[PDB]
């Protein structure tokens, strides 16, 4: 179905149009990707995270290194850190185009889908230039980043953002003040506060109901305690609210890669400690400790002291979780994998009363509901 | 535990009344299964395979696990009567394109080396 | 006073010092049903002792949501409802009693 | 109140495995052997449940190593002897337990290199 | 090559009409550059 | 810090009025939609002419997989196993025995192409650069066989695609 | 200073230590034991029986207000009596904070529903029903959520093999999907990567 | 043995089952049976085929990777028989039309192409060869097919003596003619029969039961040289047939006596189509041919095949064939036939 | 050096050929063998012998970071040349 | 780009922004494909002297988490998890949209 993702079966009770009861169906995407980490390495197990929500690909891994690093007790050095805000924002503006349009396009709007797809073919080759894959990068791992930036990179993210403001003013020239576009979105799929918090709603869903709450500000990761940005916050709590809140994201996204682009420290990519991060090839070429230790970390890796740990990031769709177990192997015991998207699919349901299919379209794209990490 | 907590039914006697009142819901709904999903099997071949799915387990003398047992029969059920599985799943209950397993031990051994 | 709370489904309360003493006066019988020794009960006695006493002595909504620290004025009648509530449940649930079963020897060893 | 099942504990019927893989399968709870090209014991600590090994063959194309055997990469860690015999008990297999085996404590002494009347004496260093 | 144009377009390629044994007048392939043309087309350097 | 998104309200002067009535019956911003899918259909398409104009790309690019030779001919490979170690689909088979001159080289080296994620962990665990992921990444087949890959067929590529996987690696060895 | 190694937060550590005697004298009858880990994150291990009162307090609770279930699931440990580990992990918003509850149980042992506290509990207890066999007593709707309709075992047990027992293919005489025993064209290899010496003397354990 | 065909696995889709098998005519109802059966097995099978590729294509997913190979060949090429039968041990021939085109005949198809099959398969070394022929193969029969039939089983037989060739009397099944061509006699009004179809009796065989047969006569070891007749275990008048068929179907029933020449007639007509014609004169006859009995020859109880009865398998055929209005009945709705026994 | 089996199959660099009896030829029919026609030991023979004034050699492959890991060779053994077994490079002390 | 003025003008009264200052597609403003050679920065562990493992072993520091109360084994005042979330100011960058 067009307006199921593909992959969703959403088994509908109607009198007439109006729903009387949505039965979502999911694990049509259903991997085993909890099943198969357990049996990888940690770092054979971060593409997992890479192909969870597809559109959130350097979020997810910056996640689960944030995870890693925190039950090896390491720091990635702050370049690093720095580049992974910087495309944590990229990432999120990617994923906002991604929403935003698609959810016109079950509307019925497709030129904002063209344009904006447009902009994220251009990340897209952000994205293939810093790493060699235009969106499956694998590019943040536990101790930093894989490798160092290009030698135009900067420059020419700082052009993309310099005319991307254009575009995002073009996308609300279209929407935001028309009035079948308010028809259709306004008062739908209204969820109070109260209920967001109980169904453990996060992210959009929390700060379009009126909930002032972003991981970003309350508990930053990485240097997200060094930059400056606004959080959006709803009033009405429905589809409109939502996606004036996900456009005001991609603004704040916007000042916080300008932030990136002139605050971009010098140093190291990599925690410069060759037992958990490999060393440079010349050295590995040159010197037997660092052979030893690339030979080790590519065939064994490096042991995780035992210990659970459960840590969250603001990821694009909302609050992206990871809780891992170590029970001091090279190999992961337990992986789970909170998906803020699981949480709303389950809520669609309370959402979608008194509506009707169109209101229930609508409903799912305000949702913004990815498979893949809504199934693992 | 010497004392170990009783999903429901306590003792066998109820376990057994849940068995056979999980027997009758699916009794009296193989007809509407064949009808539904245009099965090409008669009403006696379904009733006949729900009678051998109800005594594979007929061994089993403890009553958690006759509840879980019973749980999940109705689990199933409620997946047949919602049309949530397909003919595909109604007709994977009976095994139509697997070869019949050889079971004597010289048809084993001229097979291979399964035991 | 104020148009909204800007948070969807909490009505502005026009009278939040009265239901707020209110609120705090029914906990308040509630907790002593409890047994006295009990932990649950002293600490939320003080809590609602130190609550109530400030709503007493601030007219002003503005500077009294100030001194609480729980949100605004309807966030906090709603945490007394939702604390008024367990303590009921509390009451019913009697976890003051010492502990149900220890675990097995080795239950919560790890790694293992 | 609380009722009593005075019967052996048994999960096959919910496990799912297919009776064959519950009847005719015999696992092997041992302590793995130590690595002898490695003077390192870490890997000696705790019990380990394996099943037992079926057939390989050889696939007509790309020449690789098939299999029909579910269980064949099945390995189960457990904490004690007891723990693994009652979980394969309780799984339903049959299985086969073997005593950890802890080398005997040996008298070592550097001066018996040098004795003056015995043959303990080494003739180089 | 024509810098005026946009980049994407600004590089371009016309296929041959006949290629080892294939009469390619017509069903030309994204595959008949060779590696070093293909670098250059794919704009990984800009030294043709 | 926050910002509100929809918490605006209009004046009720007359003139606002006015102009919102004027909006409702003359749909004004509807216009202003027609107008901007004008002005975008008299701007220029981003449409590149495929195949004859192809996307760009990046020394890093990960495409089709290719062994490698020393400038005298021989192998790189010397049967090491990291990169079937270190693949996390196990899309990669080896297997290797002492050569005529003692050598240790591989015997077996398959990828399957329809397991593999193109992740590059082989070409970063090779410590003798060996195995590597080139440019080409046209390579569709008619046959699912035909993307099992074996030493023969990744020799070929990489005799084939020798001249810029190795002006890649120069071009991008440096941030390795 | 020392750049390589992630710094600690003793004030963090202090109140998460303080919090947690709080709620163990609260409630003494549930509370088994209380840890707090090197890396600011609170665990409370509680009797199975306590699962509702212990959520309905650190959810109602002034002190304790969380009222965002951010995490459901479930460990295998097959070495352990009981081999389910129920793990809650929950968030305060008014305190910014985050908290941890465990607790545990076996195949036959149902575990209470906590839908009436949380409502994301609904496809969370799913999902732990669907991988690991733990059923839920008072659940409103409790069926499979990401098998195959007719599935049998529960994939996430440790027991259960990785690529399962049947596979589905197309059977044109049929014409229908059909599902056999699986068996593989290569079969996964397994490798032994643990290293025979110790890696770290602090989380060493009596020989016994 | 080569170590190469040394049976391997348990007989599922990854195996080994040391059958590599050149079958002729896949690209047909039976050769799709037979080619699903033996990937199923785990066999290497081999499909030389001469039409478009697109036909070929559901033989796709019948086999594991590698194990269908597909091969170009010319029935009046031995160079591409030989190419396509040089490395099977086993050769299965089903090739066979019900009408004869501008470029082959029932000559062409029943005896040139059987006998140029088998002679070649015979220098290439190949171990065992099956050949499809029909239970009512008769020299002095009415129908050009079955006197073609007749002949190319002796051309078989003289070139390969170590054959097996197989007699089913009239299959049916999905993709069928006969239970086909009996229920889509709804266009032209009534239906027309030759005595009414009260003197032809018919057993009509079960596709899979036939497929069956095919692939035990391959394992079994005490079946080279043999000639097997499958028929179904009930016989019926034909009229009897038909109106079971109809009633199945949920049509109504308007039979109606056509004489002989009438009829043939009739056929002639049909068959001028260039395209698959609906009838035929040889079709004419052999629908109103009865089922020889052949209690000499072994049978699919000998092959160790159970026949199916048609009354079990015919709801997957007419259910197609049904409308709206009774497409979900029952498949015990409709009673059985009266058989002749 | 590519070499014919008796069937008329190529061998490949590791001596890679179907038996005459095989039913595994038929794969071939109408297609190709994929061999690579260039071997690595022809090569490697085909290269020379260096002569260094050193009892130890180090070589690294050639290109510095782009070669394999560096290792040293001892040509004391006059018997015989010294190999890097990396890249298979044959070094020797000048006798005479 | 290239393109008329008239119909440079007719789009930016269409859209009623100046097209030209910012547009949609790359016009050789962005970096040359070839780049002078690199030298990334070596690290911070990376010395000849006092840089000894032991002191910047990261993982050597960590430790079992410590039990705060286990079973097996005045007027306290109550506490929290933690202090109050402060209120979020309202931003004066913009504050309302
Ligand atoms: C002629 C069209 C192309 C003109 C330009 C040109 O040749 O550039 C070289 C160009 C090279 O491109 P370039 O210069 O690198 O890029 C353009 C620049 O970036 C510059 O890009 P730009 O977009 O800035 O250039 C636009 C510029 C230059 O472009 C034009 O002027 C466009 C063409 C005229 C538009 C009005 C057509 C009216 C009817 C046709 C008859 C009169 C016009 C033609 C003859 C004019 C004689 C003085 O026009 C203007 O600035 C304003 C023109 C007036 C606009 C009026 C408002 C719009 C609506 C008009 C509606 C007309 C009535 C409805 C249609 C009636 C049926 C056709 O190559 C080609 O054009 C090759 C051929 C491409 C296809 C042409 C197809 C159209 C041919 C005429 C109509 C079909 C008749 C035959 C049908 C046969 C069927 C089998
Ligand atoms: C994951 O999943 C995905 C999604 O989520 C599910 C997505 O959202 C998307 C996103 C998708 C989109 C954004 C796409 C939507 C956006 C769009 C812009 C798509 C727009 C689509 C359309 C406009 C489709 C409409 C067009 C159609 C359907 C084509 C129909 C064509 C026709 C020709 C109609 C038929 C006309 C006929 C038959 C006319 C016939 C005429 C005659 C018979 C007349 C005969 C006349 C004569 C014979 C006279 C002859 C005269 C002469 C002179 C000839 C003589 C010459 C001789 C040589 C003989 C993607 C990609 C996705 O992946
Ligand atoms: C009154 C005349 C009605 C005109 C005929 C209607 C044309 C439609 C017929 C049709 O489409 O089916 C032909 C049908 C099946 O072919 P398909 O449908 O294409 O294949 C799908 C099989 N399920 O052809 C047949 O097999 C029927 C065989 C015909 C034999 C009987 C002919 C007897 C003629 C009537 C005798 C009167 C003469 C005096
Ligand atoms: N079907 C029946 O009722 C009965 C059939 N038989 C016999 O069983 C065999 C299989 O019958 P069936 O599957 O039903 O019939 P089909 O017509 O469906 O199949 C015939 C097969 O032979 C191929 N073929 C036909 N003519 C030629 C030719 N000139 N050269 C090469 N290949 C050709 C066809 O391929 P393509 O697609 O290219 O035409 C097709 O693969 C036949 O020999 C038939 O006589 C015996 C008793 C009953
Ligand atoms: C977001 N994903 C994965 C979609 N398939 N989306 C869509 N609109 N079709
Ligand atoms: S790119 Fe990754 S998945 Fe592919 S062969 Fe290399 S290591 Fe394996
Ligand atoms: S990592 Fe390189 S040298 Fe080692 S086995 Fe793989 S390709 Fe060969
Ligand atoms: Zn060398």
């Amino acid at each position: 179905h067009p307006a199921a993702h593909g992959v969703l079966r959403l088994v509908m009770e109607l009198s007439g149009e109006m729903v009387r009861k949505c039965d979502p169906h999911i694990g049509l995407l259903h991997r085993g990707t909890e099943k198969l980490i357990e049996y990888k390495t940690y770092l054979q197990a971060l593409p997992y995270f890479d192909r969870l929500d597809y559109v959130s690909m350097m979020c997810n891994e910056q996640a689960y290194s944030l995870a890693v690093e925190k039950l090896l007790n390491i720091q990635p050095p702050p370049r690093a850190q720095w580049i992974r805000v910087l495309f944590g924002e990229i990432t999120r503006l990617l994923n906002h185009i991604m929403a935003v349009t698609t959810h016109a396009l079950d509307i019925g709007a497709m030129t904002p889908f063209f344009w904006m797809f447009e902009e994220r073919e251009k990340m897209f080759e952000f994205y293939e230039r810093v790493s060699g894959a235009r969106m499956h990068a694998a590019y943040i791992r536990p101790g930093g980043v894989h490798q160092d930036l290009p030698l135009g990179l900067l420059d020419d993210i700082y052009e993309f953002s310099k005319n991307f403001s254009f575009r995002i003013d073009e996308l609300e020239e279209m929407l935001t003040n028309n009035r079948i576009w308010r028809n259709r979105t306004v008062d739908i799929g209204v969820v109070t506060a109260e209920d967001a918090l109980n169904y453990g709603f996060s992210g959009v869903m929390l700060r379009g109901s009126g909930i002032q709450w972003d991981l970003r500000k309350t508990q930053p990761y990485d240097v997200y305690d060094q930059v400056e940005f606004d959080v959006p916050i709803g009033s009405r709590g429905d589809c409109y609210d939502r996606y004036l809140c996900r456009v005001e994201e991609m603004r704040q996204s916007l000042r916080i890669i300008s932030q990136c682009l002139n605050k971009m420290p010098p140093g190291e990519i990599k925690v410069d400690d060759a037992k958990v991060s490999p060393p440079k090839r010349a050295e590995m070429k040159t010197s037997m400790e660092s052979l030893i230790h690339h030979f080790k970390l590519y065939t064994e890796g490096y042991q995780v002291p035992p210990g659970a740990t459960y840590t969250a990031i603001e990821a694009p769709k909302g609050e992206f979780g990871v809780y891992l177990v170590s029970d001091g192997s090279s190999r992961p015991y337990r992986c789970k994998i909170k998906a803020p998207g699981f949480a709303h699919l389950a809520g669609l349901d309370k959402m979608s009363k008194g509506h009707m299919l169109a209101d229930v379209v609508a409903i799912i794209g305000t949702q913004d509901i990815v498979f893949g990490e809504v199934d693992r | 535990g010497t004392s170990v907590k009783p999903i429901f039914s306590r003792d066998m006697n109820e376990a057994k009344r849940r068995v056979r009142e999980l027997y009758r819901a699916w009794y009296r709904e193989v007809p509407n299964t064949v009808h539904l999903f245009q099965l090409d099997i008669s009403v006696k071949q379904g009733r006949d395979k729900v009678r051998e799915m109800f005594m594979k387990n007929a061994h089993v003398t403890d009553p958690r696990v006759v509840d879980l047992l019973v749980i999940k029969g109705k689990m199933e059920l409620e997946e047949t009567i919602n049309v949530w599985k397909q003919r595909t799943h109604i007709m994977r209950f009976f095994h139509e394109t697997e070869a019949p397993r050889p079971t004597d031990f010289l048809s084993k051994f001229y097979v291979g080396h399964d035991p | 006073l104020k148009k909204t709370t800007g948070l969807v489904g909490l009505a502005v309360c026009e009278t939040p010092h009265e239901r707020l003493k209110i609120l705090y006066t029914k906990i308040l019988d509630v907790l002593g049903q409890i047994p006295k020794n009990a932990a649950y009960r002293k600490y939320t006695e003080q809590i609602t002792n130190e609550k109530l006493g400030m709503v007493k002595a601030e007219p002003d909504v503005k500077k009294l949501e100030e001194q609480l620290q729980g949100g605004q004025i309807e966030e906090v009648i709603l945490q007394a409802e939702n604390e008024l509530s367990l303590a009921r449940k509390m009451l019913r649930w009697k976890p003051w009693e010492p502990l149900v079963e220890e675990p097995p020897a080795n239950q919560w060893k790890w790694p293992i | 109140q609380l009722i009593a099942v005075d019967e052996k504990l048994d999960i096959t019927t919910l496990t799912g495995v297919p009776e064959e893989h519950i009847k005719t399968r015999k696992v092997r709870i041992f302590v793995p052997a130590r690595n002898n090209m490695q003077s390192g014991v870490n890997n000696t600590k705790k019990w380990k449940m394996e099943f037992d090994t079926r057939e390989r063959w050889e696939n007509p194309l790309m020449g690789w190593s098939s299999t029909a055997d579910p269980l064949s990469n099945l390995v189960l860690t457990f904490s004690t002897k007891e723990d693994a015999v009652a979980f394969a008990e309780k799984n339903g297999w049959s299985f086969d337990v073997e005593e950890r085996k802890v080398p005997k404590p040996k008298s070592k002494s550097y001066g018996a290199n040098f004795s003056w009347n015995k043959r303990t004496r080494v003739s180089t260093k | 090559e024509d810098n005026k144009q946009f980049f994407g377009r600004h590089r371009w390629v016309i296929y041959t009409t006949e290629m080892n044994g294939r009469d390619t007048f017509w069903d030309v392939d994204g595959s008949m550059v060779p590696p070093e043309w293909h670098r250059w087309l794919h704009c990984m350097t800009d030294d043709p | 810090t926050y910002k509100f998104v929809n918490m605006r309200e209009p004046s009720m002067d007359m003139k606002s009025v006015t102009d919102r009535a004027a909006q409702t019956l003359l749909w004004t911003e509807l216009v202003r939609g027609l107008g901007m899918t004008l002005s975008y259909l008299f701007r220029e398409p981003a449409t590149i002419n495929y195949p004859f104009e192809k996307g760009p790309l990046s020394p890093r690019f990960r495409g089709e997989h290719a062994l490698r030779r020393y400038p005298s001919g021989e192998e790189r490979c010397i049967a090491c196993k990291l990169c079937e170690a270190v693949c996390p689909a196990q899309a990669i088979t080896i297997e290797a025995e002492p050569r005529a001159d003692g050598s240790r080289r591989t015997t077996r080296y398959d990828i399957d192409m329809t397991k593999c994620i193109y992740c590059g962990f082989c070409q970063e665990a090779c410590p003798v650069d060996a195995i590597v992921e080139g440019p080409n990444f046209e390579f569709s087949t008619e046959t699912h066989e035909e993307l099992l890959y074996n030493k023969e067929k990744l020799l070929n590529n990489g005799d084939k695609w020798e001249a810029e996987i190795a002006a890649n690696i120069q071009a991008d060895y440096l941030y390795r | 200073t020392r750049p390589t190694i992630r710094p600690r937060n003793d004030v963090v550590h202090k109140q998460l230590s303080a919090f947690g005697q709080y709620v163990a004298e609260i409630l003494p009858k549930y509370v088994q034991q209380v840890q707090v880990s090197c890396f600011n994150e609170l665990e409370i291990f509680i009797h199975p029986d306590g699962v509702i009162p212990v959520l309905t307090f650190l959810r109602d609770h002034t002190n304790a207000q969380f009222k965002s279930l951010a995490d459901l699931t479930a460990v295998d440990v097959p070495t352990r009596q009981n081999r389910f580990e129920i793990v809650y992990n929950l968030l305060s918003l008014r305190f910014n904070s985050r908290i941890r509850v465990k607790t545990y149980t076996d195949e036959l042992t149902p575990i209470e529903s906590s839908v009436t506290v949380y409502k994301a509990a609904n496809w969370y207890e799913r999902e732990i029903w669907d991988m690991f066999g733990v059923f839920f007593a008072n659940h409103p709707d409790l069926r499979r959520i990401l098998t195959d309709y007719g599935f049998e075992g529960h994939p996430f047990r440790k027991d259960f093999p990785l690529s399962g027992y049947v596979e589905l293919r197309y059977d044109d005489e049929v014409k229908r999907v059909v599902a056999e025993p699986v068996e593989l064209a290569q079969e996964f290899r397994k490798f032994d990567l643990n290293s025979p010496w110790e890696a770290f003397p602090a989380y060493r354990q009596p020989p016994e | 043995l080569h170590h190469a065909l040394i049976p391997h696995g348990k007989g599922g889709r990854s195996s080994v089952s040391g059958i590599v098998a050149t079958v002729f005519g896949a690209t047909g109802f039976l050769g799709r049976y037979v080619v699903n059966h033996l990937g199923r097995m785990g066999s290497q099978v081999i499909v030389p085929y001469r039409c478009e590729p697109y036909d070929t294509m559901h033989l796709r997913p019948m086999g594991d990777l590698g194990q269908i190979i597909f091969m170009e060949w010319n029935g009046k090429d031995k160079d591409s028989i030989r190419k396509v039968v040089e490395h099977s041990n086993v050769v299965i021939n089903l090739v066979g039309r019900e009408w004869e085109t501008k470029n082959f005949d029932f000559e062409d198809v029943f005896v040139k192409i059987p006998h140029a099959i088998a002679q070649v398969s015979k220098e290439a070394g190949v171990e065992k060869l099956i050949h499809i022929s029909h239970l009512n193969a008769d020299i002095k029969s009415p129908s050009r097919y079955l006197r073609s039939k007749a002949v190319g089983e002796k051309e078989v037989r003289a070139a390969f003596p170590e054959a097996t060739i197989i007699k089913p009397s009239d299959i049916f099944g999905r993709e069928d003619r006969f239970l086909n061509y009996f229920a889509s006699m709804r266009w032209f009004g009534g239906v027309p029969l030759i005595s009414l179809g009260k003197e032809t009796v018919k057993q009509p065989v079960y596709i899979v039961d036939v497929s069956k047969g095919i692939i035990n006569a391959i394992k079994d070891p005490d079946a080279k040289g043999k000639t097997f007749a499958f028929v179904g275990p009930n016989r019926y008048l034909l009229f009897d047939l038909v109106q079971y068929i109809f009633a199945v179907a949920y049509r109504p029933f308007l039979p109606y006596p056509l004489p002989h020449f009438a009829y043939r007639w009739v056929g002639r007509l049909f068959e001028v189509s260039p395209f698959e014609p609906w009838t035929t004169r040889d079709k004419v006859e052999r629908v109103h041919m009865s089922d020889m009995t052949l209690p000499h020859l072994p049978g699919l109880e000998d092959l160790g095949i159970q026949a199916t009865p048609l009354e079990l398998k015919a709801i997957e055929v007419l259910r197609r064939h049904r409308t709206y209005r009774w497409l979900t009945s029952e498949m015990e709705d409709v009673k059985p036939a009266k058989t002749v026994n | 050096g590519v070499r014919t089996s008796p069937t008329g199959e190529k061998v490949t660099h590791t001596g890679q050929a179907y038996d005459d009896g095989d039913y595994r030829r038929v794969r071939f029919s109408d297609r190709q063998k994929e061999v690579n026609e260039n071997f690595a030991i022809d090569l490697i023979a085909e290269q020379p012998v260096s002569e260094v004034g050193s009892r130890v050699i180090s070589c690294d492959g050639g290109g510095g970071a782009l070669g394999h890991p560096r290792v040293y060779i001892n040509l004391d053994k006059e018997t015989k040349t010294g190999t890097c077994g990396y890249c298979g490079l044959q070094f020797r002390q000048p006798h005479h | 780009a290239s393109a008329t003025r008239v119909i440079q003008l007719l789009r930016n009264w269409a859209s009623g922004r100046d097209l030209q200052a910012k547009l949609q597609l790359r016009y050789q403003e962005i970096s040359k494909r070839t780049q002078p050679p690199p030298k990334l920065p070596v690290g911070p562990s990376h010395k000849l002297s006092n840089n000894y493992y032991c002191t910047r072993d990261g993982r050597r520091e960590a430790m079992p988490p410590s039990i705060v109360m286990s079973s097996q084994k005045t007027e306290k005042k109550a506490v929290t998890p933690a202090p109050p979330i402060k209120r979020w100011e309202l931003s004066k960058d913009q504050p309302y949209l």
